[PDB]
């Protein structure tokens, strides 16, 4: 697919991705949620080819879901971006590699610290403030560099974001039908129904 | 690899290795479940001849295979460790290809399934373990009960029990459950799943262990006073 | 063919019990004792080292305590060998979770993989058992400081303190009687020393006959150290507990 | 007695029991009879039921156009035997264009048994089958004994009370083998002799059993209302 | 996958009205470089049966080792094998074409066309053609490379239709055979003088005939041309 | 010890002897076929009160045109229902048509003799396998741990067997009714029943051309049998 | 680099009548343009009263038939001697089909007889498998040439009746097993005039409930 | 292909053509593009037709297991999830199929689309095939979920129609299927020659075409 943003603020981490998908030339969808939930406080979004975006996806959500079963207990967002990492650098080589980059949104309850990893289909993992996939960086970065700091409210981050969207919106050539977007705190994940 | 079949008939129609499986059970500590109207609760027993345990982190007897449905055991505790994790696995893989949760009595089917593949397989022997799995099927609030053993068989109950003893609390079961007005409440589930372990357990200090199962994923393991209460109000009408 | 020569090493017997199981369990209880002590400030490893000579190099030789990782530790009672074959097994999967997850392996579920390892020997593949109990002593930052005990069943459980190998119904009624759940490290490798002393078959518990750890918070801050105790310290513990 | 537990040991005498076990499952068996004459082979069984509810087990089963067999014993050996067959006959077919000779067929089934007497886990297979067939060198009758043994014969019978067919074919050979261009004469001569075995018993319409194939005569099997002619 | 490296090449056939004829040259080609003068591309199986074949000469000789190798399996366990379960044409034929087409469906063929020429049991003529392909077909003329496009045209005109077998002689039709032969060393850059020819007849059994040789050709008008167009000299 | 496919010196395999006594221990089941359609009927036995007797799956649904009664070691029944039913719905895949029962019956009865040292050993329950085809019509067959399948008009397995198939005996004829049936199984059921007949301890089930397969309600058959009642009390 | 695939050409033609059906096709087989036979069977009685006939490499077709042909043959010792309808029949050779997905039989099938109710069926598939029952059917080098000379003489395409001017349509009439060979020849003998591939000789199996009957015909040979 | 499926207040239409084509050659007039899989759900087909017939056949195989193991039919969710599944095996191998798959099950009337990539989208219209254009203008601008079923049935032949007329590689003959809670109802093959002629003179549409 095509859009996916992250920022991570003082106690969240808000995660945008485009609705539209796109078969041939005809959108087949303007309402598609490019998330899955792998825990009650880990958020994953994703972007990459068709169909593997989802197989992977819900391939990883099941691996936590088995572990949290298994455990009682809940792995932590850096816990669960290494096996994330690990799966798609072991994918990497395979014979037919899922192409597949993915933010991963989580709130550490034992730290009471949002997190935000970066991981694309290679295997490459980096832990950042603010984050985003393909052409994505290239519009909105600027933007972010400028106006973020770390002591964002939730509200403001929703400012910012919104400020990243509609550069999007004047600048890319794509129309990808707006922004689904879902932020992950303490208390859980949910998803702001106006935007 | 090594196919040896130790699973087989005798002259009179019996597989013993199954049979002695259930010697297993026997020996095991007595599990039992009871089914209200609106709710499953699982009672076991822990023997305590084992004091200086770390009840923190000592395995718990009662295992989620899902945030709907539990397992409870008697018999091998090793053995049990095998079917919970083949179960949990059975769990999200039947989530992943079907979109929906495995209801109580698919879940059952697949343990007992792989109870009966290994009494008829070469080079292994039978899980010398009997289960009760017990919860609610997705959207549903009938409650669901169902019991399996080493050799594969399994069926739903109103009220069971298995391990040591058995024997003496189903018997009390039996006089004592009324299938036309099963436990209203969640209390009354509850007093009749400890009195039927007081019939068999020795003191109701430790020895006891509480599990409620209600609807739409709400699990909770009752703590050691919780049950004390239920223990002291129990012989306090007993004494009349 | 073959089958005539089949021991069968994986049936129930008549009564419901796994026979290899027994009887490698009947082997155990002629091993060196082992004993596990868990306190609020930490955790004690002591054991005892089986009938030894004069000529053995001590400060170079272990039997009973292994390194698992930098934060859990073995006792083991039964045939060495089997257990190293075990023992490098668990250290390998402590580091391929820890490579997995980017975290150091929670005790439990160690002791578990170990425990599903053994469990199989008694369930398929018509082999042996491995003739081992450990004592798991470790920490981790969910559960803190925690004692476990496997045996060749492949059952395993969690303890405050407990015993394996040879006299374990005596050792086990000593701490039973001794033991406070307040109690600090201090006083448990005190107890532990004690408790050999009372169950041991030699005439009297020397440094040479001992091998000894301890798992603390005792370390500079929020972190825990491993201590295996050398000839010369285990000769001082000794003297200042009021044994030799 | 000591060396009966597996089909891998020889006895002091040079015997293999599990085999004569297996023979012995044959003799259980109830009674078929074979004959051939120069134009035309001809099956005849008596087939048996469980009880008066129960259908009659069949006998017979087709392998090619030019070739079938009659079993007694494990039916389900027989199964597995037949299904061998069908596609050993196939693969001629298919690969050489070639009908399988009934000799090479005979050949084939004698190999597929022996290994099953010679290794250690597998058991002998506990059915006797009577193999008829048409082909290139005309008509041909053989005995499959689950030993490995194959013989071509004239005329033979197999199964429980065997022995009195088997006499009054030894009589009768230089009268049926004659029977030339006649399957209706040769099939009398075929149900004549599986009669000299029968007890208590007589042939039923939905009792008998027979086949038939030849020089113009495709492998049909005839029960039912078909043998009520024959009785 | 593979490419032909020593090769051969026409075979050609007809029927006639007791049996078959068939013929190929003894020249085995390194490209261009007619480089060995004494292979035989026609070989008998029985005396009922000639297997002629085309293409690369490796794999012609491995085929001559099956069809030698079916010989001694078909005599095993089988007092008839000089008789009625002798190998037969048709048998022969189905083996290779089931091996032609098991190859290519590999994707690793025998780089051959053969023509099978003989004589069934009941006297009928057998004659068929297979190819590294798989591919099977029948007719009263058969031919491979250049003889399909040079020799088929002057064997149809014999026998153009079932019809005209009966009506031709073994004589009239090793007279056309031959002249198909010499037509084919005319104009095929890849040919030789020296051939083999078989004749497989119902009533006389299976003719071999070894170091034959095109003769009566004509070159004498040659002399007489002159240049590429204008020149007189 | 001894190899599990031996033969013993009878010419009779032990182990499949042996599974068949296993079945002898088993629960009562009765089929009886007739030109209306096949009757499929068993004793259900729970062994406790408070065990759910509507949880005790002992008749079985392989498609639509055929059903299927178990006895013996009910747990080795599952592999073989599921082998039954991918058999009948692969045919219809490969075929677009409803497979014959016998050639179902015979696919199930392949299995049979897969044992050794594969399974491990031979299955512990018989099969009564009921349905109805284009070519014959209404029929039922019993398929045994041997790898053998005999067709029946009526037929009984179970602990109560050779006394139910004595009375099956007598009772059956090629002109009964679908009606008539019901009440014989219902009849020789309470007869070899330890305990009294009603209609949560014992289960009808028929297989005819139009409706197919079904299993009877505890209602259909609590009627039926209050209608066995009054006609055996009728003389 | 080797090529497992060829095109031996030819052209065949499936027609359902009311109670009978014709499987047609030309004797020709050629290899780019040179004909390797003129009179080489195309169209096979495979039993149970089914013809069947595969066009286009021929090495695949003769393989498909040969398995078909076996299919039947199983379909007797495994079923208890029960005749193989046409339906099913049809969605077997599916199968045998999507077994080669990914290294295809390169032919396109027809199969002809009766249905279970006594009526005329045909039953034509593409390489890969899919498959569909129809009432005429034009296959291989010529078939576009006939398929709209079908729709047109067949089914009553474009065809409306005089003196209505296009209101109303020409009703369709059944044909018999006669008209229907006529039509048959004259799709073959267009076809033989104007492509090099098809020629030679025609040959027609029709079905009834009496069961397979051949009929030849020549075509122009050059 | 021109195929089109939406859902409505009383359960989803399902209009497909039936146009097969072999390049620019017109091999079948009238294919038939859906499949009864169960009275309860049909499956539509674009792309490879061996590969949409042998693979939601193979579907309906499951889907009947399904309901012989567990006594209840399929849901369209799990049965759009067994179809992609299947198509995530032959990864990159070159199956070309494009389908929906429509009924009715407990939460209500369901829609999914599936293709060879693996995509499985739940929606509430769905249009696949070279003439997918055509019908979405269609639909897009006369679709509501207060349709009337007679209304609903001419909004998804009328679309087809549309496509069938400028699309090259659509045409032939409309195939119209209306799922209800009690199943699906066939509603019969409408040849495009026809309807086009009836259409243009009752609604006054095509003008610019001459009839
Ligand atoms: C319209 C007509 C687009 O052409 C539809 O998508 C239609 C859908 C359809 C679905 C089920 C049944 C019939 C029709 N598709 C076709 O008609 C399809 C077009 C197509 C061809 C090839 C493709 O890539 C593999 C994708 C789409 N046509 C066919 O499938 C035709 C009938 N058959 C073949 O193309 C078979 N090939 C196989 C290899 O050999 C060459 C011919
Ligand atoms: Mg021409």
């Amino acid at each position: 697919m095509d859009i996916i943003l992250g920022i991570r603020v003082q106690d969240s981490v808000i995660l945008a991705s485009s609705k539209a998908v796109t078969r041939g030339i005809s959108v087949l969808k303007d309402s598609d949620d490019k998330t899955r939930q792998l825990s009650p406080h880990t958020l994953m979004s994703f972007a990459g080819e068709a169909g593997d975006t989802v197989q992977f996806a819900e391939y990883i959500q099941a691996n936590i879901q088995l572990y949290s079963i298994r455990e009682d207990y809940e792995l932590s967002p850096q816990a669960v971006s290494s096996f994330v990492r690990q799966e798609l650098a072991k994918s990497i080589r395979s014979r037919r590699p899922y192409q597949v980059n993915v933010l991963i949104g989580g709130y550490d309850k034992k730290k009471n610290k949002p997190e935000l990893y970066q991981i694309d289909y290679l295997g490459t993992k980096v832990e950042l403030p603010y984050g985003a996939h393909g052409y994505s960086g290239f519009y909105t970065f600027s933007l972010l560099d400028h106006h973020y700091r770390p002591d964002m409210t939730t509200e403001e981050g929703l400012d910012l974001l919104k400020l990243c969207v509609q550069e999007l919106e004047k600048r890319m050539p794509m129309d990808f039908k707006g922004v689904i977007v879902k932020i992950v705190d303490k208390d859980g994940i949910r998803q702001v129904d106006d935007f | 690899g090594y196919d040896r079949a130790l699973s087989i008939f005798s002259p009179d129609g019996h597989i013993f290795q199954v049979e002695y499986a259930l010697e297993a059970v026997k020996r095991g500590t007595c599990a039992v479940g009871v089914k209200g109207k609106n709710c499953v609760v699982l009672g076991c027993e822990r023997r305590s001849t084992l004091k200086l345990q770390d009840t923190r982190i000592t395995p718990s007897k009662v295992s989620k295979i899902d945030s709907h449905v539990v397992l409870s055991f008697s018999g091998l505790n090793a053995d049990s460790r095998i079917l919970i994790e083949k179960a949990r696995v059975e769990a999200q893989s039947h989530r992943l290809t079907l979109e929906d949760p495995v209801t109580v009595e698919y879940l059952t089917r697949y343990v007992a399934g792989v109870q009966q593949r290994y009494t008829q397989s070469g080079g292994v022997r039978p899980f010398g373990v009997s289960t009760l799995i017990a919860g609610f099927d997705p959207r549903d609030d009938e409650p669901k009960l169902y019991q399996t053993e080493p050799s594969g068989i399994y069926s739903s109950w109103s009220a069971q029990t298995i391990g040591r003893n058995s024997k003496t609390v189903r018997e009390f079961l039996e006089k004592n459950y009324d299938r036309k007005e099963p436990p209203a409440t969640v209390e009354e589930c509850v007093k009749l799943t400890v009195r039927s372990l007081l019939e068999v357990v020795q003191t109701g200090a430790k020895n006891i262990e509480i599990t409620v199962v209600k609807p739409d994923s709400d699990i909770v393991a009752l703590s050691s006073e919780e049950i004390n209460q239920y223990v002291t109000q129990i012989e306090q009408e007993k004494q009349e | 063919g073959s089958r005539r020569y089949d021991s069968r090493t994986t049936i129930f017997s008549p009564e419901g019990r796994l026979y290899q199981v027994e009887y490698a369990l009947e082997s155990i209880s002629h091993a060196g004792t082992a004993i596990g002590i868990m306190a609020s400030d930490g955790i004690v490893l002591a054991a005892e080292r089986k009938v030894t000579s004069t000529l053995l190099e001590q400060d170079t030789s272990t039997e009973k305590l292994y390194k698992l990782n930098d934060k859990i530790a073995v006792a083991v009672a039964g045939l060495t060998a089997d257990a190293e074959i075990l023992i490098n097994t668990a250290r390998i999967h402590a580091q391929n979770y820890l490579k997995t997850y980017n975290e150091d392996i929670p005790v439990e579920i160690l002791v578990r993989r170990l425990s599903d390892i053994k469990q199989g020997y008694t369930q398929h593949g018509g082999l042996r058992p491995f003739g081992v109990s450990f004592i798991y002593a470790g920490y981790d930052d969910r559960y803190g400081y925690q004692l476990y005990t496997s045996n060749p069943s492949g059952n395993y459980t969690g303890w405050k303190a407990i015993s394996v190998g040879a006299n374990t119904s005596a050792a086990q009624t000593l701490l039973q009687m001794d033991y406070k759940d307040d109690m600090k490290v201090d006083d448990a490798i005190e107890l532990a020393l004690k408790t050999l002393s009372k169950t041991t078959d030699s005439s009297a518990l020397t440094y040479d006959r001992l091998e000894f750890a301890t798992i603390r918070k005792g370390a500079n801050d929020g972190e825990v150290y491993q201590k295996i105790f050398k000839p010369q310290e285990i000769k001082d513990i000794l003297v200042k507990t009021g044994i030799t | 007695n000591n060396y009966d537990g597996d089909t891998v040991t020889f006895s002091p005498t040079g015997r293999l029991f599990q085999v004569e076990y297996a023979l012995e499952a044959i003799k259980q068996g109830s009674v078929t009879v074979g004959l051939r004459s120069n134009t035309h082979a001809v099956l005849v069984a008596l087939k048996r039921n469980a009880d008066e509810l129960s259908s009659y087990q069949k006998k017979i089963i087709k392998c090619d156009e030019h070739m079938g067999l009659s079993l007694a014993g494990l039916a389900p050996d027989a199964r597995v035997l037949s299904n061998y067959l069908r596609q050993q006959c196939n693969y001629s077919s298919l690969v050489f264009n070639r009908k399988l000779a009934v000799e090479r067929a005979g050949h084939l089934l004698c190999d597929k048994a022996q290994k099953n007497t010679q290794s250690y886990g597998g058991r002998p297979y506990g059915v006797g089958l009577l193999i008829i067939g048409y082909d290139k060198s005309g008509a041909h009758l053989l005995e499959f004994q689950p030993s490995g043994n194959v013989t071509e014969l004239y005329g033979t019978a197999i199964g429980a009370r065997s022995q009195g067919a088997k006499t009054y074919l030894e009589r009768t050979l230089d009268t049926f083998i004659k029977i030339d261009g006649n399957p209706d004469e040769l099939i009398k001569a075929g149900v004549e002799a599986i009669s000299q075995s029968l007890r208590d018993e007589s042939l039923t319409v939905d009792n008998l059993s027979i086949a038939i194939v030849g020089k113009d005569t495709p492998f049909t099997i005839y029960d039912g209302e078909a043998v009520a002619k024959y009785i | 996958t593979q490419q032909p490296i020593v090769t051969g090449t026409s075979v050609i056939s007809m029927k006639y009205d007791n049996g078959v004829i068939i013929a190929a040259d003894n020249l085995g080609s390194y490209g261009s470089l007619l480089r060995f003068n004494g292979v035989e591309r026609l070989i008998p199986v029985g005396d009922n049966t000639v297997v002629g074949i085309s293409g690369d000469i490796s794999d012609m000789q491995h085929i001559e080792r099956l069809l030698k190798d079916l010989v001694t399996e078909n005599a095993y366990d089988n007092p008839l094998a000089d008789a009625e379960e002798a190998l037969e044409p048709s048998y022969i034929f189905e083996y290779l074409a089931t091996v032609m087409y098991q190859r290519r469906s590999k994707m690793n063929p025998l780089w051959n066309a053969i023509i099978v020429a003989g004589v069934q049991s009941n006297g009928d003529q057998f004659l068929r053609y297979v190819n590294l392909l798989g591919v099977t077909y029948s007719s009263p003329t058969l031919a491979t490379g250049f003889g399909a496009h040079m020799a088929n045209p002057l064997l149809r005109k014999v026998v153009d239709r079932e019809s005209d077998i009966p009506k031709t002689t073994v004589q009239v039709a090793e007279e056309a055979i031959v002249n198909a032969m010499r037509v084919l060393y005319y104009r095929d850059a890849r040919s030789s003088r020296n051939f083999s020819l078989a004749i497989i007849d119902k009533n006389t059994g299976l003719t071999f005939k070894k170091n034959l040789q095109v003769e009566n050709m004509k070159w004498d008008f040659a002399k007489d041309i002159k240049g590429y167009g204008t020149q007189k000299i | 010890d001894r190899g599990v496919s031996t033969f013993s010196p009878e010419g009779r395999l032990f182990q499949v002897e042996y599974s068949l006594e296993a079945i002898k221990l088993g629960s009562t089941a009765i089929g009886i076929a007739t030109k209306e359609g096949v009757v499929l009927g068993v004793e259900k036995r729970a062994t406790s009160p408070l065990l759910e007797s509507d949880s005790i799956e002992k008749i079985v649904e392989i498609d639509r045109h055929i059903g299927c009664a178990m006895s013996g070691l009910t747990a080795d029944a599952r592999s073989m229902i599921e082998h039954a039913r991918t058999a009948a719905v692969t045919h219809n895949l490969y075929y677009d048509e409803d497979i014959n029962v016998e050639s179902l019956t015979q696919s199930v009865c392949d299995l049979a003799l897969r044992f050794g040292e594969l399974m491990s050993r031979p299955f512990g329950v018989a099969l009564l396998i009921a349905g109805h085809d284009a070519d014959d019509g209404y029929q039922l067959f019993h398929a045994e741990p041997s790898g053998t399948f005999y067709r029946y008009n009526a037929k009984a397995i179970g602990s109560g067997s050779e006394g139910a198939q004595a009375e099956l005996l007598n009772e059956w004829h090629s002109s009964l009714t679908l009606k008539e049936a019901e009440l014989l199984v219902l009849k020789i059921l309470k007869q070899v029943m330890e305990e009294k007949l009603d209609e949560n301890n014992a289960q009808l089930s028929c297989i005819t051309k139009q409706d197919g397969f079904k299993i009877y309600d505890n209602e259909k058959t609590a009627e039926l049998i209050k209608e066995l009642k009054e006609k055996e009390a009728a003389e | 680099q080797f090529n497992p695939y060829g095109d031996n050409g030819g052209t065949i033609l499936g027609i359902a009548g009311e109670d009978f059906a014709v499987l047609a096709g030309d004797t020709r087989n050629i290899t780019d343009y040179s004909i390797n036979s003129r009179y080489e069977p195309k169209v096979f009685d495979c039993g149970d009263n089914i013809v069947m006939s595969a066009n286009g490499f021929a090495a695949d077709g003769d393989a498909l038939v040969k398995r078909f042909k076996n299919s039947v043959k199983w379909y007797h010792f495994d079923h208890n001697d029960k005749k193989l309808s046409i339906n099913s029949a049809a969605r077997n050779i599916q199968h045998l089909l999507y077994s080669r997905r990914f290294f295809p039989y390169y032919v396109y099938n027809i199969i002809a007889g009766l249905d279970e109710d006594g009526k005329g069926a045909v039953y034509s598939f593409d390489p890969v498998g899919s498959y569909q029952r129809e009432q005429c059917r034009a296959g291989g080098a010529a078939a576009s040439l006939i398929m709209p000379f079908l729709d047109n003489q067949v089914n009553f395409k474009n065809q409306y009746e005089p003196g209505t001017n296009g209101k109303v349509k020409k009703p369709l009439k059944y044909l018999s097993v006669e008209e229907v060979i006529k039509l048959v020849r004259d799709s073959f003998t267009s076809a033989t005039e104007r492509h090099i591939q098809v020629g030679d000789g025609l040959e027609i199996l029709i079905v009834t409930k009496d069961g397979v009957r051949k009929e030849f015909y020549e075509l122009k040979r050059d | 292909t021109t195929t089109l499926a939406f859902k409505f207040q009383h359960g989803v239409i399902v209009a497909v053509d039936s146009r097969a084509t072999a390049g620019s050659y017109i091999s079948s007039l009238r294919m038939n593009k859906v499949i009864e899989i169960n009275p309860y759900l049909l499956g539509t087909m674009s792309g490879c037709a061996a590969d949409c017939q042998y693979w939601e056949r193979l579907l309906a195989k499951e889907c009947r297991l399904y309901y012989l193991r567990n006594g209840e039919r399929i849901s369209v969710s799990a049965a759009s999830k067994l179809l992609s599944n299947m198509m995530l095996q032959y990864r990159g191998m070159g199956l070309s199929m494009g389908s929906m798959i429509c009924g009715w099950d407990k939460k209500g009337p369901g829609l999914y689309y599936v293709d060879d990539n693996g995509t499985r989208l739940s929606g509430q219209m769905f249009s696949t095939g070279s003439g997918n254009t055509y019908a979405y203008g269609v639909l897009d601008s006369n679709y509501k979920w207060d349709l009337s079923v007679e209304d609903a049935l001419y909004l998804g032949k009328r679309s087809i129609l549309a496509a069938a007329h400028r699309d090259a590689y659509s045409g032939g003959s409309v195939n119209l299927y209306h799922v209800t809670e009690d199943g699906w109802i066939y509603h019969g093959n409408h040849d495009v020659g026809e309807l086009f002629w009836k259409v243009k003179e009752e609604e006054g549409s095509f003008n610019n075409v001459i009839g």
